[PDB]
């Protein structure tokens, strides 16, 4: 039993910013896939940023490239999403994503069914 | 590049009425003349030669790299299996002795200078000549463990005086203003430096020592370990290195398996700095505030061997990109990464000297890839050294004329009446002026066979060029 | 190195380097000849003597080779050229150091351009003017500087029209030591280049196609090391042209002209061109009132390597 918690999320105005705050169990070594997805009211969830390697590099979407900001404690299972110049398409329930330990294995049982629980953003026009 | 002849009285003002602006390169180098054919427009204006070299020191700098030059003689062109090291292991005292003549050229400007953008040029293109001797200088094509403790002694070399990145107003930044994360990027990138004593002490001057003696005891007697194992760190043999990379990853998996008595982010910055140790490829690229501390760390730590070095700088370029500010990144990624006609150019654009006689060497230890003598041997290293020959024909120092004559003597291109019509062209503008020198000019007279230009050299010394004074001594 | 006034009340028309470089010579329209030492111990130049001896305005202006002394040629609108030697027993500044040792008048225009031959041909000397007539005078004894006997006339131009005031021309010697005597001309649009022949005499050998306005100033650029020649001529259309000479396929119209270069960097008139002592640097310069360096690439292209001042 390993939980997913986060935190930060409200409602902004147009161009203002948040910051979004998120923790985890296990964070054993490399091989992640750990990081923010959103889902629009309706619409499907769409991965938002992403911690490749440890430091290395992030995998970014195109639609916060150049606004958002992901980062990570070093080794640890905490992510922090800065997000600047927020704008009314950015309104969703953001989720934290990860993964239990770090091993090729198999490609079955991904970390826990429980993900993180949802944080609220929503930019008002 | 844009250079104002005068930046005092500049004769053109307006764009209007267009004035026919003339000028005459002169004999001399650095006494080359301007003027305009116009109405009170009366102003002679002398204008040296752009971007030249006139110090004493330099011509000293010249004058030892072509001895050494000489020195090294006849070596050409020479993977293969046969025979012995030859010019090989030679080449490599002759490189270490030219990158010994360059730092002298380079402490004797820093002492007398007025413009300090040569010497900016003249370190770049020294980082430059470290990474070239670290990369193919020391091995000899072979791996780490032939020769361990000289090629670290290199790279800690080429890394340390290459940037300024550590310097006294960033750790101020953050020695003034344990628990904020900037203290460890800067350990972490000391460490990717080879930094030891400097991380070390720094370590005192840190917070923590006895704060983990107050806190858990554990994690302080570790700490202190990892201390005492960077004081013990080993570099005379690879065979020593393998138990100390085999003591820090039995270290790092301990903690890591361990009690946590501390905070979420002491925890978690100690884990960190212990892979780094441990040499994981992310945090030696995490920590990593440009590629060449990327390089540094993944030889270092990783694995200290030649081969991987390919993939090392990519994984490097895939952290930071090649900083476009200086002169010499670019230049050193080539080195690294096989190309070399590249940075040739870019080192021409630094220093000819440096350059010419860097791909003299370079050709001299191979390292590869109709008849003027001005013309493409090789590996162009005859333009280089040709040209930088001609350039210096024309800088009136008559302490470096011997060095150019010589450096054209010594073409491997061109016939021997090549040369000799160079000679033959050339050497009536040597700037003879004392008594006792004129017997170098009729020595060379005798030795290429040219006694016209010997007996029409002492028409003009005949009667001091025409009675030209009154005592007229001999000085 | 800061500007100095020359002295020169009216237009300064060229100024020539000695063999050395450590003196300097001009002259000027208010008829003026003027001569600067450039003193050892610092670089200042300073004036030697300058007190001339014309009539009209000078313009052009050579330095002889210094196996034959100090000898200074001099070419003005007065249809004369006027030799100088150094005498070194008078103060400097006094109108009493430079003797006129000859004076040649058979030109019957005003002449533009004089320059000396190569040091391997004696003293001799080239002149061109308005009446369209290359002049070459040799000093038979180099004992007696003023046995000035004219060498050889050649009729360059034909037809000289007198009713227009635009009219250019200058003369280049080929350095080459090892090299078939040969001096290019420039005349108007055209630009051909003159060769000793074997009974003695001059022959058109080559011309240099593509100038389409009036040539301001030539240079034969003496490569030092090379098997071909290289002048750059400095053309009003606005084009630098560089051009390689190279004789194919001689069993005893044989000269090649190659157009290595042509460069409109400056966008209007090229009125200098010079080269380095060894032919390495090609210095240019134009009415956008900068001074442009050339220097040959791998490919023999030139590339400019520097620009300078307004």
């Amino acid at each position: 039993q390993v939980q997913l918690v986060e935190t930060g999320g409200g409602l902004v105005q147009p161009g203002g910013s948040l910051r979004l705050s998120c923790a985890a169990s296990g964070f054993t070594l490399d091989d992640y896939a750990i990081g923010w997805f959103r889902q629009a009211p309706g619409k499907e969830r769409e991965g938002v940023s992403c911690i490749s390697r440890s430091g290395g590099s992030t995998t970014y979407t195109d639609s916060v490239k150049g606004r958002f900001t992901i980062s990570r404690d070093n080794a640890e299972n905490t992510v922090y999403l800065q997000m600047n110049s927020l704008k009314p398409e950015d309104t969703a329930v953001y989720y934290c994503a990860a993964a239990r330990t770090r091993g090729t294995c198999w490609l079955n049982r991904i970390g826990m069914d429980y993900w993180g629980k949802g944080t609220q953003v929503t930019v008002s026009s | 590049i844009l250079v104002p002849m005068t930046v005092n009285d500049q004769p053109i003002e307006k764009n209007g009425d267009k004035m026919p602006l003339k000028f005459k390169l002169g004999p001399l180098s650095y006494q080359n003349m301007a003027f305009i054919t116009a109405k009170d427009k009366y102003k002679l204006y002398p204008v040296r030669i752009p971007r030249l070299d006139t110090s004493k020191e330099f011509s000293a700098y010249v004058s030892g790299l072509f001895e050494i030059y000489r020195d090294l003689g006849d070596d050409r062109v020479f993977v293969n299996s046969n025979f012995a090291k030859e010019h090989n292991a030679t080449v490599n005292l002759a490189m270490e002795a030219i990158l010994n003549e360059l730092e002298v050229f380079i402490g004797r400007v820093k002492d007398q200078d007025g413009r300090v953008n040569r010497f900016y040029e003249l370190e770049e293109s020294l980082t430059v000549l470290n990474c070239l001797r670290t990369m193919y200088f020391i091995l000899d094509g072979q791996d780490v463990e032939e020769n361990r403790s000289e090629f670290i002694e290199s790279l800690l070399n080429w890394i340390n005086r290459s940037d300024g990145e550590p310097d006294e107003e960033y750790i101020e930044q953050v020695f003034s203003v344990f628990e904020t994360q900037y203290f460890w990027k800067l350990l972490n990138q000391l460490v990717l430096r080879g930094l030891l004593s400097q991380a070390i002490g720094c370590i005192e001057r840190s917070d923590l020592l006895p704060y983990l003696s107050d806190t858990c005891a554990v994690s302080f007697d570790a700490v202190s370990d990892s201390i005492e194992l960077l004081k013990q760190y080993p570099k005379d043999s690879s065979s020593t290195f393998r138990e100390w990379k085999n003591l820090v990853l039995k270290l790092s998996q301990a903690f890591g398996s361990s009690a946590t008595d501390i905070s979420g982010e002491l925890r978690d910055y100690i884990e960190d700095f212990l892979l780094v140790i441990g040499g994981n490829q992310r945090k030696i690229l995490q920590y990593s505030r440009t590629w060449y501390e990327s390089f540094c760390g993944f030889l270092l730590y990783y694995i200290p061997s030649l081969e991987l070095s390919a993939e090392y700088l990519q994984m490097s370029l895939e952290a930071n990109v090649v900083d476009i500010t200086n002169d010499w990144e670019q230049p050193c990624v080539d080195i690294i990464s096989g190309k070399i006609h590249s940075i040739l150019p870019v080192m021409e654009s630094l220093d000819s000297c440096t350059a010419a006689f860097t791909a003299m060497i370079c050709e001299a230890k191979g390292l590869i890839e109709l008849e003027d003598l001005f013309s493409y041997r090789n590996g162009m290293a005859s333009y280089m050294l040709n040209s930088f020959a001609f350039e210096l024909c024309s800088l009136g120092d008559k302490e470096l004329w011997p060095v150019a004559i010589g450096l054209i003597a010594l073409s491997a291109t061109g016939t021997r009446s090549a040369k000799k019509m160079v000679i033959a062209e050339l050497l009536p503008h040597y700037p003879f002026v004392t008594n006792d020198d004129i017997e170098w000019m009729l020595s060379i007279c005798v030795e290429w066979r040219l006694p016209e230009i010997a007996k029409e050299i002492y028409t003009t010394l005949g009667n001091q060029m025409l009675s030209a004074h009154n005592i007229i001594e001999s000085i | 190195m800061q500007p100095f006034d020359s002295g020169h009340d009216d237009l300064v028309h060229d100024v020539v380097y000695d063999f050395y470089g450590r003196h300097v010579a001009t002259c000027s329209s208010d008829q003026h000849i003027k001569v600067f030492k450039l003193d050892k111990d610092t670089s200042n130049w300073e004036l030697s003597d300058s007190w001339r001896a014309h009539d009209s305005s000078i313009v052009a202006i050579d330095w002889a080779s210094p196996e034959y002394g100090r000898i200074i040629a001099s070419a003005s609108y007065d249809k004369t050229v006027k030799l100088w030697e150094e005498d070194p027993d008078q103060e400097e500044c006094s109108g009493r150091r430079w003797n006129k040792l000859c004076t040649l008048n058979d030109s019957k225009g005003s002449l533009y351009s004089v320059k000396f031959a190569p040091a391997h041909l004696g003293l001799k000397l080239a002149c061109l003017g308005n009446d369209g007539i290359l002049r070459l005078y040799d000093a038979l004894e180099p004992s007696d500087l003023r046995s000035w006997t004219l060498t050889s006339e050649m009729k360059v131009l034909s037809i000289p029209p007198a009713n227009h005031l635009q009219s250019d021309f200058c003369l280049s010697w080929c350095p080459s030591r090892f090299s078939p005597e040969k001096l290019a001309v420039s005349a108007l649009e055209q630009a051909i280049i003159y060769q000793r022949g074997k009974d003695g005499k001059l022959h058109v050998a080559a011309k240099l196609p593509g100038h389409k306005s009036l040539i301001r100033s030539i240079s034969w650029a003496p490569s030092i090391g090379r098997w071909y020649q290289l002048i750059a001529t400095g053309c009003k259309d606005g084009r630098i042209r560089i051009f390689k000479i190279t004789e194919k396929l001689s069993p005893l119209s044989n000269l090649q002209v190659e157009l290595l270069s042509e460069h409109d960097d400056h966008n209007g008139e090229v009125w200098s061109v010079s080269w380095n002592l060894t032919g390495t640097i090609l210095s240019s310069a134009g009415d956008d009132g900068k001074v442009r360096l050339w220097k040959a690439t791998y490919s023999n292209e030139f590339k400019c390597m520097s620009v300078i001042t307004a």
